RNA sequence: ACGACUUUUUUGCCUCAGGGUGCUGUAAACAUGAAAGUAAACUUUACGAUCUGUUGAGGCUUAUCCCUAGUGGUAAAGUGU
RNA sequence: GGGAUAACUGGCUUGUGGCUGCCAAGCGCUCCUAGCGACGUAGCUUUUUGAUCCUUCGAUGUCGGCUCUUCCUAUCAUUGGGACGCAGAAGUCUCAAAGUGUCGGAUUGUUCACCCGCUAAUAGGGAACGUGAGCUGGGUUUAGACCGUCGUGAGACAGGUUAGUUUUACCCUACUGAUGAAUUUUAUUAUAUAUAUACAUAUAGUAUUGUGACAGUAAUCCAACUUGGUACGAGAGGAUUAGUUGGUUCAGACAAUUGGUACAGCAAUUGGUUGACAAACCAGUGUUGCGAAGCUAAGUCUGUUGGAUAAUGGCUGAACGCCUCUUAAGCCAGAAACCAUGCUGAUUAAACAAUACUAUCUUUUUUGUUUGCUAAUGUAAAAGAGAAAUUAUAUAUGUACCGGUACAUA
């Protein structure tokens, strides 16, 4: 017989199996879409999570409760090394999907680019990319032509620097990032031209745009129903367990109907989250990179004792909106919107009235430690 | 201009941290930790407080 | 009027017992149902400060007992964020009687208001001694 | 859970130590300092919970904190192809 | 002893229950049918109760609730409509629709029922009368006991009441997560220098980048205000439609910042103990106060638009000189439905592509393949394994002129 009172089933189907991703980087599942009037660029970069801090920021709001009112956010900082483009892919259309024609390679790579391929850098000799040190130039230039000639899609193959930053790792992330714009032609050109150079994040996104956001989830292990899918818990009296399960259902199917909450991992998942607001794309070089036009004082972005399990930033940085997937210390995947989002809230151009860089640890007021000396004075 | 202070101590105000009570007097109380919070529920005056910058002040060791 | 209104951390369950705030003659308030609430299995019917309650009068005038009435609450023991930057909170829980149709019942409301809701509703931004 | 996964293996890493960041709340020690009174000399000498001073002192902070090319360390040498 | 025979499912049937009809005497001012619809009469169904006794009595755990998921539609609301007895506002009958939602209590052993209240509305059912190695044990229904009635009595009572053990998963499968070889009777959407070429390619081993068939799927509803006290209305009243701002529910993350959290850690303190003393210890965490940090919500962020269409509204337009949305051909716009897109998985494809480096070895020719082993053999298909216009089909292909015209040819 059918239930006396609904109520909405627990957790999302769509999301079986809630597994482990099979890789640490980020996967994009899908690009931007044609747009031949617009000149080529780049669709995608990787960048680290560093942690969180607040904002105040003015809001014009039309209509709003708060309307003019300032308010206080919540803000993601992401610390941005300048990926650097060594390989070119070339994609062609066929009824079984994208096809890889060839790929054609720069002219020197890193060691943190083949410190990737190597499982044993430390205990090899090294050999990688050595026969593939050089070949002829005509044959570099006919693989292009030759993609230029039947390839449809253009792909540029990226890495990460982690050599700039402070993590235990120094393996390179290594990754495709489409090109869309223009012409195959106009777009080769465009690739060729860029290839060697290290790209900041302004070289990819503007300040204010909307961004989509691509990362594995913060871990927990093996974990009960309950936990997992959030089932209301078993009564005061029972002859075993209280995060043990409910009924699993029905004799027909004579089996397990799989839409049933059960244990199992939960966390290390993949997720897209979308439409991220930049609020500032910050500058390695600037020393007022937390000030504001009402603060106008010198002062990094740092908190103070900076981010926890990160420290100092020394990079180029994303000063993004809400929350982000992931532990801190991850790569994070930025991927702009597969179609560019149109409302208020896109258009609009973000005035911060304030960037905190007080201590995360603790309950650390100051802003720098010499405003923490000042307030304190004389030491022995 | 800049954030007002905090006069349980002599800090800014910093956005966040701080919490407000408003008591039955009609009487704001602002609050910039859960210790000074739990100092408040517990109703102890200010002239015990050996570690604070008021007691400093009131001893007049500053 | 504007009877807009953004979020207020819930708080107050049915069966909650509030201060009434007025020369009503009403001492207090039992609240028995939240008008405007939301169907769910699990929730008990929650109230915010600029949430309309339905209350019976436990201690208070004698024909004021057993019937049910409006009100409004104007102080809540529960911590909210406002946008501003700070968790605000109470030291008491009150509300004030008012009519189905949302005018007053009350003459006069004797401790402080939470300000959002003072301005949500304009007959206790009229009767309220103190803004918060 | 265990496999598995992420790493690094001398432009490192571990180790301690220092600094940063904090957390606790003013250590022991000493005052012929203060302290409700007490007793014993011929005004001086004893006893005394406590409190103040020296004293934002002392302690603790990677274990899943931050920084440091600051100290000493950094083996087995196996197995599959 | 008994499924030779009840109480439990299932099964046949559908009296009874429920649902849908057909009709046309009346009702509906007036008016058969806007809405109705008798007297009559046809079906459908088994969420009813029966009739039953085929199945099971060397046992299918006997009600209900809780919890949890899925399916149905005979749609209550949300989406699009049609009709109206319709001025608007409403509201009422109705169709495509199962995408989405459908609540808090009071009283019960309770399906059911019945109040009070919210709601946006508080639709109806299936899943062994959904769901006892998921729970619970209140109830019918063991053995104790009580009262009434009936029985000479012992006792009896779908008469009422109180008290009364709910045993086992370590098997197989299923499902959820976690590892993981192996696969030339197998593959190939191309490869090679504007031209070739399956009588052809493809070692393997590590490692990166990916391909993406296929499988799953998700976001949701309301309010407020402005439109507007306007249209419309005699007045009273009083919208569609957008727009803006908010809130509910679900989902996915995250912890800056509030709250919550202590056998990280400092201080305090009770009882005892080490002569005092600092130092300390002990009491299954002695007990307080604070408590970074890591978790966490009652805290914070984020949650697409195309295509083909349905109901339907229409068009051109015959049959049938006129007419006709096609109840012919030809068409068009059109929904929370549908399929993509999006997003998740993809040792769900015994799948695969590109790249990097490597293993005394690769390539051509000759002879051989009638202590576990140490020269070595297998083919599902040789017999000329011969054959690359193309839209076609109530006409095609060239060639010549400017997708059209002309002229040849099958």
């Amino acid at each position: 017989s059918h239930r006396k009172f609904e109520r909405p089933r627990h957790g999302s189907l769509g999301f079986l199996p809630r597994k482990r991703c099979k890789r640490l980087r980020g996967k994009i599942r899908s690009f931007p879409k044609d747009d031949k009037e617009k000149p080529p660029h780049f669709t995608a970069f990787m960048g680290y999570k560093a942690g969180m801090t607040h904002i105040v920021r003015e809001v014009d709001k039309p209509g709003s409760k708060l309307h003019k009112k300032e308010i206080v956010e919540a803000c993601t900082i992401i610390e941005c090394a300048p990926m650097v483009v060594v390989g070119i892919v070339g994609y062609r259309e066929t009824p079984k999907g994208l096809r890889i024609l060839s790929t054609v390679w720069a002219n020197h790579v890193s060691d943190e680019f083949r410190r990737r391929y190597y499982k044993n850098w430390y205990k090899s000799e090294k050999k990688a990319f050595t026969k593939s040190l050089n070949v002829p130039e005509a044959t570099k230039n006919c693989l292009l032509k030759r993609i230029e000639k039947y390839c449809t899609v253009l792909r540029a193959i990226c890495h990460t620097q982690p050599s700039k930053t402070p993590l235990r790792m120094k393996k390179a992330h290594i990754m495709e990032v489409q090109i869309n714009g223009g012409s195959m032609k106009e777009k080769l050109e465009f690739v060729k031209e860029m290839l060697e150079k290290n790209l900041p994040v302004s070289t990819v996104f503007n300040p204010n745009e909307m961004i989509d956001v691509i990362s594995v989830t913060k871990g927990h292990g093996t974990k009960g129903v309950v936990s997992r899918y959030g089932v209301k818990r078993l009564p005061r009296k029972t002859h075993r367990g209280l995060r043990k399960v409910a009924c699993i259902g029905a004799w027909h199917p004579a089996r397990v109907q799989f839409q049933i909450p059960r244990h199992g991992q939960k966390g290390y998942f993949h997720r897209t989250e979308r439409n991220k607001k930049i609020y500032r794309i910050g500058l390695k070089t600037d020393k007022n990179s937390a000030s504001t036009d009402a603060d106008i004082t010198e002062k990094k972005i740092t908190p103070m004792g900076g981010f926890p399990h990160y420290g100092v930033v020394n990079e180029d940085f994303l000063l993004l909106k809400g929350c982000v997937a992931g532990t801190k210390k991850r790569p994070i995947t930025l991927r702009k919107n597969i179609v560019p989002q149109v409302s208020r809230d896109a258009l609009a151009q973000v005035s911060l009235k304030f960037i905190d860089t007080s201590s995360k640890i603790g309950h650390g007021r100051f802003q720098t430690s010499e405003e923490k000396v000042k307030y304190y004075g004389p030491l022995k | 201009v800049k954030t007002e202070a905090c006069s349980f101590s002599e800090y800014r105000i910093y956005p966040g941290r701080g919490q407000k009570y408003i008591a039955r007097d009609g009487k704001v109380y602002f609050y910039l930790s859960s210790k000074f919070a739990s100092l408040a529920l517990q109703k102890k005056k200010a002239a015990k407080l050996r570690w604070t910058q008021t007691w400093r002040r009131n001893n007049k060791k500053t | 009027t504007l009877k807009n209104k953004m979020r207020i951390t819930l708080s107050l369950p049915v069966g909650a017992l509030i201060n009434c705030c007025d020369n009503s003659g009403g001492k207090n308030l039992y609240i028995i149902a939240v008008q405007g609430f939301g169907s769910c299995l699990n929730r008990l019917p929650a109230a915010s400060l600029g949430d309309m309650v339905l209350a019976t009068v436990k201690k208070g005038k004698p024909d004021l007992r057993k019937k049910v009435l409006n009100a409004i609450i104007c102080r809540q023991s529960k911590a909210w964020r406002r946008h501003e930057g700070y968790y605000i909170y109470f030291e008491d829980n009150a509300g004030v009687i008012v009519n189905p149709k949302g005018e007053m019942k009350g003459s006069a409301i004797t401790g402080p208001v939470a300000r959002e809701c003072a301005e949500l509703w304009p007959k206790l931004s009229s009767a309220a001694s103190a803004i918060v």
